[PDB]
């Protein structure tokens, strides 16, 4: 396909996402086009978690990822980072992208998030970025507060998804853009405390979701 | 084959054919257990119940106390093969279960034209008789969620599907006060919880230990009826929890229907004037009144009078069913055939310790509004299958749903315990966020004499370089010089003047567990009989408890400085929120302080003062090393 997705993708985004991701992988490649690059702290923080915290799910994306490292597959491209490159992309870079009024003390950060930022800063900005827009996939959310104040977009698993959905056009999409525009239809828009969307609704009314036809386990 | 737990689910069949298969595991594992269970050879101790029914006491020991799920009321069936008898069977009921004290199951047999033989001990053997009842609800629930559109709203559907739809209130009154009028006020942290929850399709509590989950769910419980005018479906994985909570919600004036199996209408509650099947035979009258009497003197009714029984309780069951405020019930007891009418606002109270299919019970009943309760800093469920945890059953519905980005309302200010008690676990666990709702003052001992090491400070890490040793089974390890040290410290608490009632020893094994009741026994200072009244079990004994003094015995030692499952953080949380007003701390630092949360802990009892080594009547500051 034509429309093409950037992502950056660490470690707690393969080990509670892994099923999601091969997904993506065999079956949304039809009409969209996925480019990844995979930094050090993944590859670091899968080996952690596979060895210190005996992580079957770890031990099952390190071999997902070699797989896509070794396989020529139409419309999918994976990077994996050489790790000498954190040594070349400067600290400064990432902090000329800090929010200074921002919450987290970037520069007392550990060894593996300040590389991960570096990553990050060079794929969104600096020489890494090849004139495309990068996003970082992360299911951590210190790890996405510290992307945010450095102005590195983020985003969780289920917002992938939900977003190759509406690319593929599956019913999955369809059905929950018509519950949305029910919603819209039938209800109250407010901006919350919160500064969210919220749509006020009567309990009294309720909009069913159809099932549509499915195989189901059986023993 | 099976596909894994995902985050996002493209329907609800690949929900289904994702959870399926998991619970089959976990049914086939607890049933083949049973299968084994069913060879062991056991001792028969014989007495006679109120009723004049044989009871029959034996203790099971291939299996630890946490694998056998046996519930009350279960069936099972007692045979005898030997030679000082012929063959028999015998059927009958579980009406006592093993406790801390008590090591034994009690079966009472049902009546029979042969006797039992109550003059024999040993030759017997016991096997329970598979139902499979709640994992048939639980498959039930899962398929009900796929192909029925009418079993849960629409909205509710997608956020358990993980799908992005947009966010939506209810345009409801809310109360000018959320603390009921006549009753204890609830604290501001209680009340912003009740006040975030009734407008939403959706909430999670989080309710730490001591902080006060009852009262909150029965306040919330109390206005979603007041506001709704509706039945409202109350539940939790456990009888006590759902006993817990319906005495409360009774208190505050609602009219409570709690409803038990049929094979533990005779169990002993806080509650049975709530029962379903109490209130059958209290508020009965006419034909119904005459036949319930008849059945009781008789024992049994004629063909024709048992049709007619039976239509009649069913019709008297619903009426009291569709009259009720709250209906009470364990998560399994909503599949129940005689709740098949519907529930559209669903409150779940410790819905942390089910599996999600658990859960799904009594929300697949035409919800419109669900309030999950619970704390995943806390013990979760127990998954038997290890294939079937590791493939993500042990997760409940309350943690995939944090996972998916709905953030709990946490419950914040604890009753419990002693304000330095609640120190650590707060900071670690809880982000800091535990206020005290009790003073020092107020839990204190003001001529207390025991050796703490700072006055003020109720709690100890009594070091100790002790080695980890192998028990009987091979399976399992002790400590003999903490098992001796645990004995000095309970000496010393009852030389203050401490019950045995108000103290309580955690140990991660079984080995240790032993061996401490058994040193205690033989080897205690002052009578053995007030040793015997100290429960040694392990956390799982005292979650959802309290006592006044904690003693926990860590048991490893090693030049590896191996810790095995005491790197358990959920655990180790449950064991220091337990006490009231002590704790002591038995291990070897060395040893822990390889651990991050056991360092972490180390660390904070140096700050304090608090860990030690050497003879309890001369303390001294412990040596151990400790980096961060």
């Amino acid at each position: 396909g034509s429309t093409q997705y950037n992502f950056i993708i660490d470690a707690s985004a393969f080990e509670k996402g892994l099923g999601n991701i091969k997904r993506w992988c065999s079956d949304c490649t039809e009409a969209v086009t996925l480019n990844f690059y995979i930094p050090t702290f993944t590859l670091n923080e899968l080996d952690f978690l596979q060895q210190r915290r005996k992580s079957f799910a770890a031990r099952e994306s390190l071999k997902f990822i070699d797989r896509l490292d070794d396989s020529k597959f139409a419309n999918l491209k994976v990077f994996i980072e050489f790790p000498e490159v954190l040594d070349i992309i400067l600290w400064s870079d990432v902090m000329e992208h800090n929010d200074s009024s921002g919450k987290i003390n970037i520069a007392k950060l550990p060894k593996r998030l300040k590389n991960l930022l570096k990553s990050c800063i060079y794929k969104c900005y600096l020489e890494g970025n090849e004139g495309l827009h990068w996003f970082l996939i992360s299911e951590d959310p210190q790890i996405r507060e510290m992307a945010m104040q450095c102005n590195i977009p983020s985003c969780s698993i289920v917002d992938v998804d939900s977003i190759l959905s509406k690319d593929m056009n599956d019913k999955s999409f369809r059905e929950s853009e018509k519950f949305n525009n029910m919603m819209l239809k039938n209800g109250t828009k407010e901006e919350s405390e919160n500064g969210r969307e919220i749509i006020r609704t009567n309990f009294n009314k309720t909009v069913y979701a159809s099932r549509g036809t499915g195989e189901l386990w059986s023993p | 084959a099976i596909p894994p737990l995902l985050l996002r689910y493209q329907d609800a069949y690949e929900y289904q054919r994702s959870y399926g298969p998991l619970i089959k595991l976990e049914a086939d594992y607890d049933k083949q257990l049973k299968e084994s269970q069913a060879l062991e050879h056991i001792s028969v101790s014989w007495s006679l119940a109120l009723n004049n029914r044989h009871l029959a006491s034996f203790t099971l020991s291939t299996f630890e106390s946490n694998e056998l799920k046996v519930a009350i009321g279960d069936e099972m069936i007692l045979w005898y093969s030997g030679m000082q008898h012929p063959d028999w069977e015998g059927r009958g009921y579980i009406v006592r279960l093993p406790n801390s004290f008590q090591d034994t199951f009690t079966l009472e047999l049902k009546p029979s034209k042969t006797p039992p033989p109550t003059h024999l001990t040993t030759g017997f053997t016991a096997e329970f008789i598979w139902k499979g009842t709640s994992y048939d609800r639980m498959q039930d629930a899962l398929k009900k969620f796929a192909i029925d559109k009418k079993s849960i709203s629409g909205y509710l559907y997608y956020k358990i599907l993980g799908h992005q739809v947009v966010d939506i209130s209810f345009d409801v009154p809310l109360p000018k006060e959320f603390s009921i009028p006549n009753f204890a006020q609830l604290n501001s942290s209680q009340s912003n919880a009740v006040s975030h929850v009734l407008q939403r399709p959706l909430s999670l509590i989080q309710g730490p230990p001591g902080t006060g989950k009852t009262v909150t769910s029965a306040t919330i419980v109390y206005h979603l009826s007041k506001i709704h005018k509706d039945r409202i479906l109350v539940c939790a994985p456990s009888n006590v929890a759902v006993d817990h909570l319906a005495a409360k919600l009774r208190d505050l004036g609602l009219k409570v229907v709690r409803l038990t199996a049929k094979s533990r209408e005779d169990v002993e509650s806080s509650v049975s004037n709530l029962a379903l099947h109490n209130l059958v035979g209290r508020g009965a009258k006419g034909e119904l009144k005459n036949l319930l009497k008849l059945k009781d003197e008789v024992g049994e009714l004629s063909a024709s009078d048992t049709k007619r029984f039976v239509k009649l309780v069913r019709k008297t069951e619903a009426e009291i069913l569709n009259k009720a405020d709250v209906v009470c019930c364990t998560c399994v007891g909503a599949g129940d055939k005689r709740l098949d009418t519907k529930f559209r606002t669903v409150l779940i109270d410790e819905s942390t310790q089910a599996s999600e299919p658990e859960c799904l019970i009594p929300i697949v009943k035409g919800a419109k509004q669900v309030i999950l309760v619970g704390d995943h800093q806390q013990l979760g469920p127990v998954i038997l299958e290890r294939k079937a945890a590791d493939a993500g059953l042990k997760q409940s519905l309350f943690e995939r749903l944090i996972s998916l980005g709905h953030v709990p309302i946490r419950l914040e200010v604890q009753y419990r315990m002693n304000p330095y008690l609640s120190e650590f676990p707060s900071n670690m666990f809880y982000e800091g966020s535990l206020q005290n709702g009790v003073t020092i003052e107020q839990r204190t001992v003001p001529n207390s004499k025991f050796p703490w090491p700072i006055r003020g400070i109720p709690m100890m890490f009594w070091a100790n370089y002790g080695r980890e040793e192998i028990s009987a089974n091979g399976t399992s390890f002790l400590n003999r010089i903490e098992a001796m040290n645990c004995e000095r410290i309970i000496t010393k608490l009852f030389r203050d003047g401490v019950k045995p009632e108000q103290i309580g020893v955690i140990t991660p094994y079984e080995g240790q567990r032993a061996y401490i009741l058994q040193y205690m026994q033989m080897n205690g200072s002052l009578d053995k009989d007030l040793y015997i009244k100290v429960e040694v079990a392990s956390v799982d004994a005292f979650q959802g408890r309290e006592k006044d003094y904690i003693i926990l015995s860590c048991v490893r030692a090693n030049e590896q400085q191996a810790i095995g499952f005491l790197r358990d953080p959920r655990r180790l949380n449950v064991g220091l929120t337990r006490a009231k007003y002590g704790l002591v701390i038995l291990g070897n630092p060395r040893s822990l302080a390889r651990n991050t949360l056991w360092n972490h802990l180390l660390i904070h009892f140096r700050e304090k003062g608090c860990l030690v080594e050497g003879t309890l009547d001369n303390l001294q500051l412990c040596t151990v090393q400790l980096v961060r």
